[PDB]
């Protein structure tokens, strides 16, 4: 995306394309997301066994 | 569909550009606001 601050990305642009940086920055941190979880789980299964 | 509001104006070539969803202008400031969430289809006719 253009920038990493929220309201700083929308206080520029046009609604019509200034909504859809921002649910880049949601997968973004949604797909680190998922990795960290699931770097949790495996080592759930680690600590369990 | 349901129902249809029709909104007919007439206005210069000028400022037939702003009619539309997230514009800043003459008309699209106090006069006639567009929402971003609009769904329909707007016509222009020159009548000189």
């Amino acid at each position: 995306a253009i920038s990493s601050v929220l309201n700083d990305i929308f206080s520029r642009l046009d609604p019509p394309e200034a909504e859809v940086q921002i649910d880049r920055l949601i997968t973004g941190r949604l797909q680190s997301l998922q990795t960290y979880v699931t770097q949790q789980l495996i080592r759930a299964a680690e600590i369990r066994a | 569909f349901t129902n249809v509001y029709a909104d007919s104006f007439v206005i210069r070539g000028d400022e037939v550009r702003q009619i539309a969803p997230g514009q800043t202008g003459n008309i699209a400031d106090y006069n006639y606001k567009l929402p971003d969430d609009f769904t329909g289809c707007v016509i222009a006719w020159n009548s000189n």
